[PDB]
């Protein structure tokens, strides 16, 4: 996945999740414009930043079981759950090979707006301003 | 059974005698040396060495000590446990394949080498085992860092008529020599004497 | 990731820093390297990324079955001993992992507090004193230490630790969080 | 007829009589009430009268907390309802280690039913002889839960529900004198309210009255003999003005 | 699946009883009469040989085994549940004590294995219990000399002389009316033969009794010499020779 | 009925475990056994039933340690009762091992009771059919006294029986007990007790077996210092 | 081949003859250059007139010879006495499928009064070839040629006994893990005969 | 005819592997208060690292049966191996003791092992489990 | 007979008896023939009846002898599926017996192995016992002339000698009567010739009316083999006196 | 916080044993009765030993009805270390006590595996090669009062401790009858 830089911030209402669409050329042309963020859910983002493989494939997959879970509870399920889910199954197969490090931001009644980012080394943090990429630092400074 | 427990744990942390044995006309023969040492250092000048298996079964054994004493220990037991359960005195061979199959199982891991000699109803029996499970038949055998020099003596003065005087006074000077030409081996000379029809006669520091 | 415990006369101070795991701009207001076993019990951990939160999370849930079982608290020594056999069984068969923890905790029925450092092979000391991550602390501390301390000299005394260490860490040393435990049961200091 | 010998046989009129059986089970055990307030739930349970040389400090209570803000009383077999307990706790830890969110009262509610379902299933097992109610609080949330498990595996939501041993005379008193568009707005009439459901057939009185209230934010407390006393007392003395008059 | 069980075989009738431990019981009664005498330098164990033809070679079946260099056993009851519990017994004596300790175990505490082993066969679903009852007797340097009887349920009890089998109550009264504290090994031989004596219904002589005794260590039983301290069995099986000799004296 | 008592997973018409009743019924037929707690320790007291002539009372049939603070007196089937006490020990050692601390009395009670409901509810298993009067101090609680039965219910008490003459046992404790008594005065209650309900000529000493736990030690009494007991309350 | 384990370097022969077939081996056991054994007898049995001499490791040959005399025993309980090619068909199975973990090779000779006397070899690797005649072990590469041109079809019981006698003598002079005494058996109709010749006879050859 | 076992290695790997013990709240994951494992164990470590004697020495006895049941089969016929094989089933599927782990005598038997040991008979060998319960649900299948 | 259970089942009568072993033991006088064991000084003989009332039949498939290892040889009396089994259960267990400890199995060994294996079936409730009597007759290499008997109950016994049977009484009074005579628990005669021609003479004056050669069988044991006689070896022994 | 790694000294006299252990509270030595096991090496494998023989002592005593002697322990040591054969405790333990019924002393020490070494005089663990080892074999003598016995193992550690942190010992003299504890921080 495109080391450039992702940014994710909470402000008053929502979350703000920006990302530059500078796609990289090479040997085909694309049908449509390309996306580095995934939607999970009509209430659910992930960044990919990492193997694309590993995150296009395991984000469906945690689609799947918050969908199964939502159907089950009669409720959206909250974001700390969501993130839990994919922390533990990415700290399963930790070493084995997979790279992948996302931000997942909701936002529900109970909680308000929450980022969590996980990583295949299975840290799961959450917080309030995160900036993954190439260059985040000057981001990171703009938002400060 | 045994355990792996600790292997990675043990992996990372690292990342960071003379024993002979000869036959004669009517039995055979086992004698060893008394030193133990761990390393350069004399631990002990007067140690057994001539392990039972059964009243007249014997071993001697090299290698890893504890692996020797463990597996001398277990196949006893399963020949006790034999000989109560057909009712009749037990046999070197049975011994032999016991001690040959649980070598093989553990693929030479277990290291225990062995000289193993006995008498039964069938007679006088010596053999050598190898620590991966190979076992071999003789009339006279060295084991241990002094076994050359033994096997010298053994070579020099061995002959197919030989009363049980003469078999005790080859292998006391076999271990002798061992004792005196070889830095692992010392001290005292043990023996065990086995007849057909007799009891087993255990020597502990038969000449000195 | 460092963490240092002070046992004084009547309560057990543990600092902790931050995470910063890597490259990543954070910003958030929360205690990633602390978890309470229980009302008069705390733990502070520091060690490999995953792993130890995931320990951690299983000592604390272990803690809280005990609890609800029972109706009743576990001493620190016990809890100490059980997290110990935890982190024992955990490298059994697999490569050991990074960690270290400070287990601090005031035991009610002998009316004391009491503090514990368990290393990642699982060696459990019972510890005055007590510090794990950046490598001259041990120094200051033996100097100027006394088994009678209040709460208000082992603060001042951790300050000094904090001063001290601040001058070698490279300028990112943002707050470290410090709690205290006592009788009255866990509360995190302001400053 | 021939058809109450296993547990996976139905008959012709497409009953499965052990469960029935295990039903009547749960019939004999004490009486045990549950009303749910305005903003609180109330737990109430008959206790056999104690013995003279029973110690009456150790024995565990009618009410168990599954959690900080879940509480689970029982009828029926008392052996059945320590395993079922315990695997409530166990889940209730579970849950929390795996999402980091503690169980609702509905998802320990399944689990429990689940439980009972599931020891249903063999011929070489036997189904538990326990119905349950289960009351508390979702996290974050205000809205009091309180539900009822058979020994079947299947569960219910009420309003006020009893169980246990001569719990349709208790059921007909809380009809009479329960109504959903007007909860009771007060801890202490919801536990007027048990005490008086309770009384009608509770042979001695305040001694052999248990009661649990449970309140939002986990607020779980346990009355002392002497506050169920007062409320007896209080009770006892309305009466009997209306009946002077 | 309805093969992943099988309901138990022994269960509690109305009046609180295990019917089939009862039933082993009575198979036990029907059985041959066995007796253990204890004095104070040895125990005597002693039983009666029985043969379906007198074609049979009494020798090659006996009824007493030894368990340890120092414990013996005999039997009433059934023959196959002996042998197969004497082979246990033997093996449990090697890979839970003397693999661990380096030493033989003691006299009840080989008693307790063997009767864990028959207790678990009255809770089971799929085996019987075993209708045999055991007489052991042994001698261990803490405890002295010993004699256990172990019951088809699995308990066990120490006793100074009993009997079991079909002649087990007049025996019983016969070593009761002849048994003290100053008994001798010698005296007690003499008593089990007396009362043995009362229950065979045909030949008294060495090739239809079988005699046994935990005494003192027989260092010409051992098959080696050299060791001062390796002490000898002290399990000896008496011949049919010296039984007829003490018959005739 | 005979139709719902044959296995032990299957409920009557009624609601009733057959084979659960049959095994409660059977612990009538063995020995009494009482338990007394007093002020300043506990008082366990077994008569043994099948006393007779030519059998080693030296080398206890009713009265176990689990640990060196926990004891336990048996009614019932007694190879039964050695499975539950190895499983007892092996427990107790294990909560020790695990938390470097003595495990809290009503842990083990409890441990064991599950273990009798589990063997109640699967169909290739009978019941236990024995029953435990647990003795025990522990820092929490400090003396307690439990009885646990095969159906896999434990209680507390200040003075229990169990076994052969339970009620009139019951009725003697009731009308004779008092919460501030000392170990000697419960000593003498529970001989006083065992003497009046037995059904023998008289209560002689080798058909006793009697220990006490007070500050903690156990002490599980040899016949001479039963029979000096004996002496001294006068029953002789 | 595990590191400290016992070789088998040797010196096999086995012809097939007019009457029937003769194994014949050296007598010597080394360890790198050191005779652990000067007196070995390598011919192994694994029935009356089925024989087999081993190289390799010795464990797995020794493994690998006695679940070969069990599984004939089996069948000689179940049909009698079995051929040649049968016993080298158990041989080549136990050979072939542990090829990842064992190190064995097997001559295999036989004699039955169906066949009349077969040769069968098995190298490392566990595949099987019949032969009128065949050679294993470390002395044997130093025999090609010669055997290649001095073995003839239908030979007489003295003329193989020569011929083999030759061989090996020749084999023990140019190899060092090869000497000692030469060792015999031959299977015919009539019996099994065991042979031995001692340095001072064949050395003179 | 095998004598050292052969593969042993896992060819596939998932989540959900282990079906004793799931999680209720998501079925597709592990439990890891339940496995009682220490709470750091997660199923990568175990492909990586092992003892090479280790996979050998478990699988060695269940070897040798199964080579000799092949013998039979190849001098017998199938009879022979599928009576052994029943009898050995059955004796294994009625017993049942949750407090003890060692073997039936019965087994040893049929197993040929009346009187002979290993060190798996020398050394046959928490919060949450290890009751009868949980073998109960384990042996009957619910 | 069993009252409820116990006819299916092998557990305890309210007497003590296992119904299904004695019904097992029954079963064994099916086939009405009788078998004679005996000792000599260096071999064991053992003579079975042959019985073939249908002129269908091929006699030469009709054996209730066999051949378990080199030294061992067995009889069976009851019907031949439970014979065969046994059979071959007794030659995997002897084969096994000499891979596990390097010596051939003896008689007396493999006799009490076949009585455990007796011992599980009678104690097993989903196991039925065989309905066999087995014997095995030896020349075992320290016990010398072995003959050693096994029924379904899972108990065996040596014998100097032996007869099973539905007329085994009238043999086994005529053997003591024998060996009351002599005095010597075997036969003293130096060929195994001889010990047939007088295991034969003693069938025939126990039973009576005599045979011919096709009406029965002879195994012998010596030390090096047992091996069963064939018709014409039987009519030279019948001729011979 | 350090702890790895130590000394163990055992030393017979003639009625008396002696055996002593470094010290900085942790310490080296523990005690099943009157049977003293003396542990050197990773502080997590001494933790565990002690841990384990706790454990399986109370069970012997348990069941056996009486204490366990050393050479039963010994015994029982041996077993427990070889059972880990693949994965080892990185321990060097030496057993220490009397025999009741007999009287006689006995000292023993293990290799990590098990192999035992019963040492008619004296035995060192911990490192046996830099000073300890020679001075105790120019120090000890034979049959040796317990007050000669105390003296020497005490001076072998003085002389051992000067070959500069705070130093301390521990020393246990266990005779038949009675057991005496000291320390030697100097």
């Amino acid at each position: 996945a495109h080391g450039t830089t992702t940014l994710a911030f909470r402000f008053q209402g929502g979350i703000i999740v920006a990302v530059d669409s500078r796609a990289t050329a090479g040997n085909w042309v694309a049908s449509q414009t390309v996306k580095k963020v995934i939607e999970i859910n009509p209430f659910l983002l992930g960044t990919m930043a990492g193997g694309a493989a590993d995150c296009q494939f395991w984000e469906t997959w945690l689609g799947s079981q918050c969908r199964l879970h939502e159907l089950r509870e009669k409720e959206r399920i909250s974001v700390a759950a969501a993130s839990k889910i994919l922390s533990n199954l990415v700290y399963q197969y930790k070493g084995a090979g997979l790279s992948m490090g996302t931000m997942i931001c909701g936002y529900t009644r109970k909680e308000g707006p929450t980022i969590y980012y996980v990583d295949s080394d299975g840290t799961r943090l959450k917080g309030d301003i995160f900036c993954v990429g190439s260059g985040q630092t000057f981001a990171y400074g703009v938002l400060d | 059974g045994l355990s792996f427990d600790n292997y990675q744990r043990n992996n990372f942390l690292a990342e960071n005698t003379t024993i002979v044995g000869v036959k004669f006309n009517n039995g055979v023969v086992i004698a060893a040396d008394t030193r133990s040492t761990q390393g350069p250092i004399v631990a002990d000048k007067n140690c057994a060495k001539l392990h039972r298996i059964s009243p007249k079964i014997w071993c001697a054994g090299a290698g890893t000590a504890a692996d020797t004493e463990a597996v001398t220990q277990l196949i006893g037991s399963n020949i006790e446990l034999h000989s109560l359960y057909t009712s009749r005195e037990p046999r070197v061979v049975s011994a032999l394949q016991m001690l040959k199959q649980h070598l093989f199982k553990y693929q030479g891991h277990i290291g225990a080498y062995l000289i193993v000699a006995g008498v039964d109803p069938t007679g006088s029996h010596l053999f050598s085992i190898h620590a991966h499970g190979s076992t071999d038949v003789g009339y006279y055998l060295s084991l241990g860092s002094g076994s050359l020099a033994a096997m010298a003596v053994l070579e020099s003065h061995w002959k197919q008529d030989l009363t049980k005087e003469e078999a005790i006074k080859l292998a006391s000077d076999a271990i002798q020599a061992g004792i005196w030409n070889d830095l692992g081996s010392g001290s005292n000379v043990d023996v065990c004497v086995m007849e057909i029809g007799k009891d087993a006669e255990y020597l502990r520091n038969y000449t000195p | 990731d460092i963490i240092l415990g002070i046992r004084v006369q009547d309560s057990v101070i543990l600092a902790s820093s931050k995470a910063v795991t890597r490259g990543i701009s954070v910003l958030k207001d929360s205690d990633d390297k602390t978890r309470q076993l229980s009302p008069h019990t705390l733990m502070s951990f520091a060690g490999e990324a995953g792993d130890t939160v995931q320990f951690a999370e299983y000592i604390q849930a272990n803690i809280q079955l005990y609890s609800i079982r029972e109706d009743y608290e576990l001493s620190p020594q016990a809890v100490s001993s059980f997290v110990r056999q935890e982190l024992a069984k955990s490298i059994r068969s697999r490569r050991p992992y990074q960690v270290n923890v400070l287990i601090g905790g005031y035991d009610k029925k002998k009316n004391k507090p009491e503090l514990y450092q368990i290393d990642y092979l699982g060696t459990k000391v019972e510890l005055p004193y007590g510090a794990h991550g950046y490598s001259y602390t041990f120094f200051l501390l033996d100097h100027h230490y006394r088994p009678d301390m209040t709460t208000e000299e082992g603060l001042d005394l951790l300050k000094l630790c904090v001063q001290e260490l601040e001058k070698r860490m490279p300028m990112d040393f943002k707050g470290v969080i410090v709690k205290i435990v006592d009788k009255d049961g866990i509360r995190q200091v302001d400053d | 007829s021939g058809y109450d010998r296993a547990l996976s046989i139905f008959s012709p009129d497409g009953h499965i009589f052990q469960v029935e059986y295990a039903l009547e089970a749960v019939k004999r055990g004490t009486c045990a009430v549950g009303v749910k307030g305005k903003n609180c739930v109330v737990l109430g349970c008959e206790r056999r009268s104690t013995l003279k040389l029973q110690d009456t400090r150790i024995t565990p209570s009618k009410v168990s907390k599954i959690d900080s803000h879940v509480v689970l009383s029982f009828s029926g077999l008392n052996a059945d309802s320590r395993i079922l307990i315990e695997k409530a706790r166990v889940e209730a830890q579970s849950h929390r280690l795996t999402l980091e969110d503690p169980v609702t009262v509905e998802y320990l509610t399944r689990y429990v039913a689940g439980v009972q379902q599931r020891y249903t299933q063999s011929g070489g097992v036997r189904p538990f002889g326990v119905s349950t109610l289960i009351a508390g609080f979702d996290p974050r949330d205000d809205e009091p839960k309180l539900y009822q498990t058979e020994p079947s595996g299947i569960y219910s939501s009420w309003s006020a529900q009893t169980i246990g041993r001569n719990s349709k005379t208790v059921r007909e008193f809380l009809e009479k004198n329960y109504d959903r568009k007007e909860p009771p707005a007060t801890v202490e009439e919801c536990v007027k309210l048990t005490v008086r459901s309770l009384l009608e057939v509770v042979q001695t009185g305040a001694k052999n009255i248990e009661i649990t209230v449970v309140k939002p934010d986990s607020d779980i407390v346990a009355l002392s003999s002497e506050e169920i006393n007062q409320y007896v007392t209080q009770i006892e003395q309305e009466k009997q003005e209306q009946q002077e008059q | 699946m309805t093969d992943r069980y099988s309901f138990s075989l022994t269960t509690f009738s109305p009046s609180g009883k295990l019917g089939q431990i009862d039933y082993a019981l009575t198979a036990v009664k029907q059985g041959v009469t066995s007796l253990g005498i204890k004095a104070t330098n040895g125990v005597v164990i002693a039983t009666e040989k029985k043969s379906s033809s007198p074609l049979a070679m009494s020798e090659t079946l006996s009824k007493v085994s030894l368990l340890t260099p120092d414990i013996g056993a005999v039997y009433s009851g059934m023959g196959p549940d002996y042998r197969v519990l004497v082979d246990k017994s033997r093996k449990v004596a090697h890979t839970s004590y003397k693999r661990i300790y380096g030493e033989y175990p003691p006299t009840k505490l080989l008693v307790s294995e063997v009767a864990k082993i028959m207790q678990e066969a009255t809770q089971s679903g799929g085996v019987r219990p075993f209708g045999v009852s055991l007489l052991i007797a042994g001698h261990d340097e803490f405890n002295g000399f010993s004699l256990y009887q172990v019951d088809p349920s699995g308990s066990y009890f120490p006793w100074k002389a009993t009997a079991i089998g079909k002649g087990s109550v007049a025996a019983k009264t016969f070593l009761e009316k002849r048994w003290n504290d100053e008994l001798e090994l010698e005296d007690a031989i003499h008593i089990a033969l007396l009362t043995l004596k009362e229950s065979v219904e045909g030949e008294f002589n060495g090739d239809t009794i079988e005699l046994a005794i935990i005494g003192d260590e027989n260092p010409d039983l051992l098959g080696y010499t050299g060791i001062p301290t390796d002490k000898g069995p002290r399990f000896r099986k008496l011949t049919s020779q010296e039984i007829n000799d003490r018959l005739e004296a | 009925s005979r139709r719902y008592d044959s296995r032990t997973t299957i409920f009557s018409p009624e609601g009733r475990l057959y084979q659960v009743e049959y095994a409660l019924e059977s612990i009538s037929h063995a020995g009494t056994a009482i338990g007394i707690m007093a002020s300043d320790g506990i008082v366990l007291a077994a008569e043994r039933k099948v006393t007779s002539t030519l059998l080693e009372q030296d080398t206890t049939e009713k009265l176990y340690k689990l640990n060196d603070k926990i004891a336990v007196a048996v009614a019932g089937l007694t190879a039964d009762a050695e499975i539950l006490i190895n499983t007892a020990r092996i427990h107790a050692q294990n909560y020790l091992k695990t938390y470097n601390e003595d495990i809290p009395v009503e842990i083990l009670v409890r441990r064991l009771s599950d273990i009798k409901q589990g063997y109640t509810q699967h169909g290739g298993l009978r019941p236990f059919g024995v029953s435990f009067i647990y003795a025990g101090y522990d820092d929490r609680y400090g003396y307690q006294l439990y009885t646990s039965n095969p159906s896999g219910n434990y209680t507390g008490w200040k003075a229990i029986s169990v076994g052969a003459n339970t009620s009139a046992a019951q009725t003697l404790l009731q009308m004779d007990y008092k919460d501030d008594m000392k170990v000697d005065d419960a000593i003498e209650l529970a001989l006083k007790t065992l003497s009046k309900t037995t059904d023998s000529s008289a209560l002689t000493y080798d058909r006793l077996e009697f220990a006490t736990i007070r500050k903690v030690y156990q002490k599980i009494f040899k016949p001479q210092e039963i029979k000096d007991i004996l002496v001294k309350t006068g029953i002789t | 081949l595990k590191k400290g384990e016992v070789s088998l370097g040797t010196s096999i022969m086995a012809v097939t003859f007019k009457d029937g077939v003769i194994l014949g081996a050296d007598s010597r056991t080394t360890t790198g250059a050191y005779i652990a054994n000067r007196v070995t007898d390598k011919l192994t049995r694994v029935h009356d007139k089925i024989w087999c001499c081993r190289s390799g490791s010795a464990a797995d040959t020794q493994a690998i010879a006695d679940i070969v005399q069990y599984h004939l025993e089996l069948y000689t309980s179940q049909y009698g006495t079995p051929s040649t090619e049968t016993a080298a068909s158990v041989f080549k199975e136990l050979c072939y499928e542990n090829k990842d973990n064992l190190t064995a090779g097997i001559i295999v000779a036989g004699y039955d009064d169906k066949n009349k006397g077969e040769v069968y070899t098995i190298p490392l690797g566990g595949s099987v070839h019949k032969l009128p005649y065949a050679i294993a072990g470390s002395g044997s590469t130093f025999i090609y040629g010669y055997c290649d041109k001095n073995f003839r079809e239908n030979m007489s019981k003295e003329e193989t006994v020569d011929f083999i006698k030759h061989s090996l003598s020749q084999a023990i002079k140019w190899d060092g893990s090869s000497g000692g005494v030469i060792r015999m058996v031959v299977l015919t109709a009539a019996g099994v005969e065991r042979l031995i010749f001692y340095p001072d006879e064949y050395e003179q050859l | 005819m095998n004598i050292v076992p052969q593969d042993t290695f896992k060819s596939q790997v998932s989540t959900d592997q282990d079906k004793s013990v799931l999680s209720s709240a998501v079925p597709s994951l592990p439990d890891t208060l339940r496995q009682q494992e220490g709470g750091a164990v997660p199923l990568s470590t175990q492909l990586n690292d092992r003892h090479p004697l280790e996979s050998t020495l478990k699988n060695w006895e269940t070897t040798q049966r199964q080579r000799q049941m092949e013998q039979y089969r190849q001098i017998f016929g199938i009879a022979e191996p599928m009576k052994r094989t029943m009898e050995m089933e059955i004796v294994n599927r009625t017993d049942f003791n949750p407090l003890s782990t060692n073997g039936s005598i019965h087994r040893d038997i049929l197993l040929n092992k009346e009187c002979s040991i290993d060190w798996e008979d020398v050394y046959p060998g928490t919060m949450v489990g290890d009751d009868v319960h949980s073998k109960i649900e384990k042996q009957l299948g619910i | 007979s069993a009252a409820g259970y116990d006819r299916h089942i092998t557990i305890f009568s309210p007497e003590g008896r296992l119904y299904q072993v004695e019904y097992a033991f029954k079963a064994t006088n099916q086939t009405n023939i009788n078998s004679l064991a005996v000792r000599g000084k260096d071999c064991t003989v053992v003579i079975s009846q042959k019985k073939v009332p249908d002129k269908l039949l091929d006699p030469t498939t009709v054996s209730y002898i066999f051949c378990i290892s080199r030294t061992i040889g067995m009889v069976v009396n009851g019907p031949i599926p439970d014979a065969r089994n046994a059979a071959l259960r007794a030659k995997a267990e002897a084969a096994e017996f000499r891979y596990k400890y390097g010596y051939d199995m003896p008689c007396d060994v493999l006799a009490k192995r076949m009585a455990n294996l007796s011992q599980i079936y009678t104690q097993r409730a989903y196991m039925r016992p065989l309905g066999v009597i087995l014997t095995f007759v030896s020349v075992d290499e320290e016990l010398g002339p072995s003959i050693y008997k096994t029924d379904p109950a899972g108990y065996y016994v040596g014998y100097k000698a032996t007869a099973t049977g539905p007329k085994q009484q009238e043999i086994t009074t005529n053997l003591e009567n024998h060996f009351k005579k002599s005095k010597i628990d075997h036969i003293n005669e130096e060929s195994w010739e001889k010990v047939v021609e007088f295991a034969i003479t003693h069938m025939i004056d126990a039973l009576g009316t005599e045979f011919s050669k096709n009406d029965l069988e002879v195994g012998v044991a010596t030390k090096d083999k047992f091996f069963t006689l064939s018709a014409e070896n039987i009519e030279e022994r019948l001729v011979a006196i | 916080s350090s702890i790895n790694g130590g000394i163990v000294v055992a030393m017979t006299g003639k009625d008396c044993v002696a055996i002593a252990c470094d010290l900085r509270k942790f310490e080296k030595i523990f005690h099943y009765g009157h049977v003293f096991l003396g542990i050197t090496g990773l502080a997590t494998d001494v933790t565990t030993l002690n841990e384990m023989f706790r454990y399986k002592t109370n069970l012997y005593k348990l069941k056996e009805e009486r204490a366990i002697e050393p050479e039963t322990f010994t015994q029982l040591v041996s077993s427990s270390l070889y059972e880990r054969r693949f994965g080892p405790y990185f321990v060097g333990p030496v057993v220490a006590g009397i025999n009741s019924k007999s009287g006689k002393p006995f000292i023993a020490g293990f290799d990590l595996i098990g192999c035992i070494d019963e040492a008619k005089d004296f035995i060192v663990s911990g490192t046996a090669s830099d000073q300890l080892f020679g001075m105790c074999e120019s120090l000890y003598e034979p049959n040796l009062e317990p007050e000669d016995l105390f003296e020497t193992i005490s001076q072998a550690l003085l002389n051992a401790a000067d070959r500069l942190s705070g130093w301390g010992a521990v020393v246990y003299i266990i005779k038949k009858d009675e057991v005496v504890k000291r320390y030697l921080k100097m």
